[PDB]
């Protein structure tokens, strides 16, 4: 039991060191009780997004093109890099980390039920002469 | 034998996702390592070697599917789930023709590595797509930690 | 050092067999560690890290061909062979049509973990088709225990 | 604690080139091990594990293309460049027809064994292809080595 | 130590029986009842079960048995198929052929397909008889 | 510091070991100061292709059939096998190492410029109407 924003330091018991801001990574633990604790800033292509104690910065993500991804946004020392899709595109997560982009539905010979999404496509559903299947209107006839 | 050691494997019973087991043969759970909510945890500070493998199957290839893998490490020092090891596998390229035979494939991955770790790290070894994973047999799915 | 240790490697000269050999550069057999009847032989009870990797070839798809690579114990506290690590590949999901080029394809696979093993426990490292095994290069094919 | 210790991954910054860092988390570079030249060395005889895994990715299949792996050791007793691990992928059997998706594929290789090494040895772990490496996440791409 | 029996790990002045497959052993004898989803085959004194097969859905293969206590999983094929052994233990489930354009010498089996001789015009090329 | 052609012994600072003459491996190091160093002769199937201090042999590579590749020498004991293509052919290194033989292109609806060579395709150009994709003449 260290208070909230503070660490037990590893090698004593004894010490409670304050953890280092995002941003920043531990260079160096609290020498002492009441000590400050040694933190550095991430260094080009890293970052550190939370409060942490942590003796290296992670290694920024880049964005997958072979997903057809954009970047929104570079890797800047407390954010990772963010990753997106195109206008008219939707996200289809395979995973936690890992999407692809994908071109919404049109929906043709229907109606857009439902409206493209970041992370869903277009939902569409058929009027009178075709039903759906896997998302497109075919003719019942 | 003093070290501390996890190699444990996937229960073959439940169906649809990946839960661990130690207590089998040619399994391990000791001195100090610990299974709870489906993650291995640390029980001191020190080098570990890391790793898991996977083996996914499918019935041909009516759909695209991408299939993932990562050990994760659940950090006291971060407290983030964050990548240790990871992979993507892509069985699928092409759809399997309308009425052709659904022949079965097969795709393992091994991830391993050498990490640093502190008391109370948590690491998870993972699949996004559980459905495909092989239980037949033994000696297919893995999850170990051991200290060095 | 002291610490019983093998890293053994595929004969090249005999085809369709798999046939492991210590005696090459960069392979190992030492400190207690027995090769006989192509098995590695535990010489004492212990932790071991445990792997191979194969590489299978093959020049296009004439047919549907499942490839295994599986390491076994053949324990004295259990006298059947038990899989340790296991896995499988499927390298040729359609045909090569008739006429088509036959292009060549490769796929490794690698097994690895650790167990606690005992003395006289017999290891095997094994595939169901060695005619399909690459013994170009060396580095490509390896069976391995180590005394942790 | 002691044990010379490396885990080295991909610079995510430099395309077309396979270049190792280790001041990043779950990165290690410790107790005598050296990364120089992109190359890890060797601080003194012993048995080392050493291991390597890429994750090689495209976006569907232009064309055919042969993908390698290799770890690789100069030794100070054999001044030549020599394979100790070594695979290779055959990510595109049939292009992909004009006018279709490209669909993106995936090939993670792991390759790992243990091998006994002099001081001053150097260990290189390199792929045929950098273009094709995926760098996206952390743990797809890495270089290790541990003195047992 | 004689037949069924097993030198104690810490002791090599004493013989300790064996553990009846069913069960496996808790203590140097202590022998415990295998929990379910795991079994022991043969004697032994394993430290745990080995984990229970499973049935291969994707090679069309069908349960004969479940696992019990002491007896692994079995599996097989259906009515007209045969088991194709890719290996020691892996098999896949292939319909038996039917000799179109020739005939049956010798019927389908558990591990063995159909063989067929062909009628004359045709040969065979992946067991069927073609021109 | 030991003079070319030596290694320090590893057991001993002191003592300077002469290295092995390739086709031969180190069975053992000198047993002391101006003795011999015990290299013996590398076995069927191995080989040494460089003055060594090295415990074994390296394993002899094989011609890779799925290349299209053919034997030009088998292994001996100071050479590792050699491996080429056959008539008409070209070797296409995917990497340091592997190597793919393909058939030297015929410039159809063009003109070898250059002709095939031991690693490097036919260079062509091609006849009014057509342009290069994958060094064959297509329609433009
Ligand atoms: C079948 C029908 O009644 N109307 C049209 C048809 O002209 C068009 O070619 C096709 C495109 O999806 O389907 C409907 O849009
Ligand atoms: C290769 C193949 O198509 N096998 C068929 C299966 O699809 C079908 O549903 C059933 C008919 O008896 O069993 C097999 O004959
Ligand atoms: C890719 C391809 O067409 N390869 C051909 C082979 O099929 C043919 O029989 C022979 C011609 O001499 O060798 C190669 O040129
Ligand atoms: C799967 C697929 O065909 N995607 C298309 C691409 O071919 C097209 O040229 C462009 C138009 O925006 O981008 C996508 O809509
Ligand atoms: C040629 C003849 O006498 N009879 C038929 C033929 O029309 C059919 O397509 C063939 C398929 O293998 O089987 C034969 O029995």
């Amino acid at each position: 039991v260290c208070p909230q924003g503070k660490y037990i330091h590893p090698q004593d018991n004894s010490i409670c060191c304050t953890k280092c801001h995002k941003g920043t990574y531990l260079y160096n633990d609290c020498p002492g009780p009441g000590q400050d604790t040694d933190c550095r800033e991430c260094e080009s292509g890293s970052f550190t997004a939370s409060e942490n104690h942590l003796r290296h910065c992670l290694s920024c993500s880049k964005c997958r093109k072979e997903m057809g991804q954009v970047e929104i946004s570079s890797c800047t020392v407390d954010r990772d890099t963010v990753c997106g899709c195109r206008k008219n595109q939707y996200r289809h997560y395979w995973s936690e980390n890992l999407f692809q982009c994908f071109n919404c539905s049109l929906c043709l010979n229907g109606t857009v039920h439902l409206s493209c999404q970041e992370k869903q496509n277009t939902v569409c559903t058929c009027h009178a002469g075709f039903f759906l299947r896997e998302n497109e209107c075919v003719s019942s006839s | 034998s003093d070290k501390p050691v996890a190699h444990v494997v996937a229960n073959h019973q439940v169906e649809e996702q990946l839960e661990w087991l130690s207590q089998r043969a040619n399994a391990l759970l000791a001195n100090g390592m610990d299974l709870k909510d489906n993650q291995l945890v640390v029980p001191a500070d020190g080098l570990y070697l890391v790793y898991s493998q996977v083996l996914f199957k499918g019935q041909g290839c009516p759909d695209y599917v991408l299939l993932t893998h990562t050990v994760s490490r659940f950090a006291i020092s971060y407290q983030e789930k964050v990548n240790l090891l990871s992979a993507v596998k892509s069985p699928c390229p092409k759809d399997t023709p309308e009425g052709a035979e659904l022949k079965p494939w097969y795709e393992p991955i091994y991830l391993g590595g050498v990490f640093q770790l502190e008391k109370g790290d948590q690491l998870s070894a993972e699949v996004n797509l559980p459905k495909y994973l092989d239980f037949a047999e033994s000696g297919q799915v893995y999850f170990g930690v051991i200290a060095l």
